[PDB]
């Protein structure tokens, strides 16, 4: 037998739906969902971290005049001072006293810290939404894990789930996402060879491997101090430095609907938006007769205790006269009440205790024991 | 938080204006507004029949008086001197 | 929930507002018609 | 405090008083017959 | 919950307030006035 019913995309909340097979006793199963997963399909344009200025130690052409080469680097900077006359400890590194000329040469690659220290940049398209829900079936709790778009089934001892299709296509990710280390960003990044100095981009790697890389960090080379040898030059800082103090805060707390951010693989977890609905294909095994059943009859109804909450802060006494032993499904045909308990044990003239959630002040509701219906008047205080 | 009741009887009803959208309370009003003029068309309209009944009996000669009490508030007082 | 105007209002309550109305307006324009058919039988004796 | 369910619901209530006189003492007797639910303590006041 | 009553200001008389809170059973509390002291703040002139 099939049993569709509909429960709001929610995560901590158990629900209860009560299964009623003609001529069968009825049925109550609490779910629950543990997490709903919104994984996107990555595809990595490039990686970014800091930056480093490689600079050799600088050509002083003693006495004659050094020339420039373009070097297929990147951010390959070349100049040759004239009129240079250096000096070490020892006194004065030139024979001549003029014509004497300094190369200096630099170019950018990744530091040593991209392997360890690294911000990614991801294409994020069409995410496949899965879920993990606790069911009460049979006095026990399964666990089933599906993807949430109304085709996956899955098969727990012998009831077959079909959960989805997610009635909102919502997702906290944009088309552009950039990840840091436990970290996730909506940003629209430069494009590859596009980056700007001083800002995210400023150098790029397509692949963290990758022995070639972009780099656009406005290198210039300066003229050196008088008879000192070194190599001055003015560049805008690292964009991925500047970055890190400048992301804000991450997707885990910006993003609605109350979404948890996870990385490895990147994951939208928990986000509260819309309703799921679940189809469960429940083997002849757990479905009884009405025959096969108890049968209840003079039923009544007390409320001793309310509260009306999120939580169970009802208590009703229902008391009945049952035809034989056996077990009897517990449900209420009031959508505005819900019933902690989906099956209780039933003998000849006896009462039953059930635990209700409400969060009506004045709580008119029926409850179906097994095919018997009985009303419950209940006064609920704040 | 709540365990009051709707309404009863108008009060609560504008309280409901304050759910679902902004229009309602107004054409609500514009409805009312149309209703009394149907009422006060529907006096003036009865108020010329009158005329139309103490039409005939408006020349002279007795004769109402008479059915002039009972008589549709004029009727009488009219009958008189 | 399902519909469109914003359907609120009363059981009892609403249905006593509604018996009144419907009702003054018809029994106007029946008492109207009415006035006309005694003038036309005043027409008719004369 | 003590919620409802967890105490006894009292129901056919009569009230008898054999021997009264009106003093600045307990001067007045009262028998008070019930219907409980279940055994347990119950507040006695006097709602005058 | 916060139960609230008054009482005359009479020394030696033992007086019953009931508390009621909703959904909890009702609950009787014997007060009694044992002293109630007025002392002024004093100021020696000599």
């Amino acid at each position: 037998y099939e049993h569709v019913t509909v429960i709001p995309n929610t995560v901590g909340v158990p629900y209860k739906t009560l299964v009623n097979r003609p001529g069968y006793s009825p049925m109550v199963l609490e779910m629950e969902l543990l997490s709903v997963t919104l994984e996107p399909t990555l595809s990595l344009d490039y990686i970014t971290c800091e930056y480093k200025t490689v600079i050799p130690s600088p050509y002083v052409k003693c006495c004659g005049t050094a020339e420039c080469k373009d070097k297929n680097l990147p951010d390959y900077s070349c100049k040759v001072f004239t009129g240079v006359y250096p000096f070490m400890w020892g006194g004065a590194y030139c024979f001549c006293d003029a014509e004497n000329t300094q190369l200096s040469e630099a170019h950018v690659e990744k530091s040593e810290s991209c392997k360890t220290e690294f911000a990614s940049a991801y294409r994020a398209h069409t995410a496949s939404a899965s879920a993990k829900l606790r069911v009460l079936y049979q006095g026990n709790n399964i666990t089933v894990t599906a993807y949430a778009n109304g085709d996956h089934a899955v098969t727990v001892k012998d009831a077959k789930f079909i959960v989805g299709p997610m009635s909102s296509a919502w997702t906290p990710f944009d088309n552009k996402i950039v990840v840091y280390k436990g970290d996730v960003y909506n940003m629209d990044y430069p494009p590859f060879g596009a980056g700007r100095p001083g800002q995210f981009g400023d150098i790029q790697s397509r692949t963290p491997e990758s022995k070639d890389v972009y780099a656009n960090t406005q290198l210039v080379l300066q003229r050196p101090a008088a008879g000192t040898v070194h190599v001055p030059y003015s560049q805008a800082p690292s964009g991925f430095k500047y970055w890190l103090k400048e992301r804000g805060a991450s997707l885990q707390h910006t993003a609605p609907f109350g979404c948890q951010i996870a990385t490895n693989p990147v994951r939208a977890v928990n986000c509260a938006v819309g309703n799921m609905p679940i189809s469960i294909d429940i083997p002849e095994a757990a479905f009884t007769r009405v025959v096969d059943a108890p049968s209840l009859t003079d039923m009544s109804c007390e409320v001793p205790a309310c509260t009306h909450s999120s939580d169970f802060g009802g208590v009703a006494i229902i008391k009945y006269a049952a035809s034989k032993k056996g077990k009897c499904a517990v449900h209420s045909m009031t959508n505005a009440v819900t019933i902690r308990e989906a099956e209780i044990e039933v003998e000849g003239n006896s009462q039953l205790q059930i635990s209700f959630s409400t969060a009506l002040a004045s709580a008119e509701f029926r409850v179906q024991v097994c095919s018997t219906q009985v009303h419950c008047a209940a006064e609920c205080h704040p | 938080s709540t365990n009051g009741t709707a309404h009863g009887h108008p009060h609560e009803i504008i309280l409901y204006y304050y759910e679902l959208y902004p229009t309602m309370t107004v054409v609500i009003v514009s409805v009312a507004s149309f209703v009394l003029l149907s009422m006060v068309g529907t006096a003036v309209g009865m108020c010329v029949c009158a005329r139309r009944r103490c039409i005939t009996p408006y020349e002279l000669t007795p004769g109402a008086t008479v059915p002039f009490l009972l008589s549709l508030l004029c009727c009488v007082r009219t009958t008189k001197a | 929930h399902t519909t469109l105007g914003v359907q609120d209002i009363s059981t009892t309550a609403m249905s006593w507002v509604q018996k009144i109305t419907g009702g003054v307006g018809l029994i106007v324009a029946v008492a109207a018609l009415i006035l006309i058919v005694v003038l036309c039988v005043s027409f008719s004796r004369h």
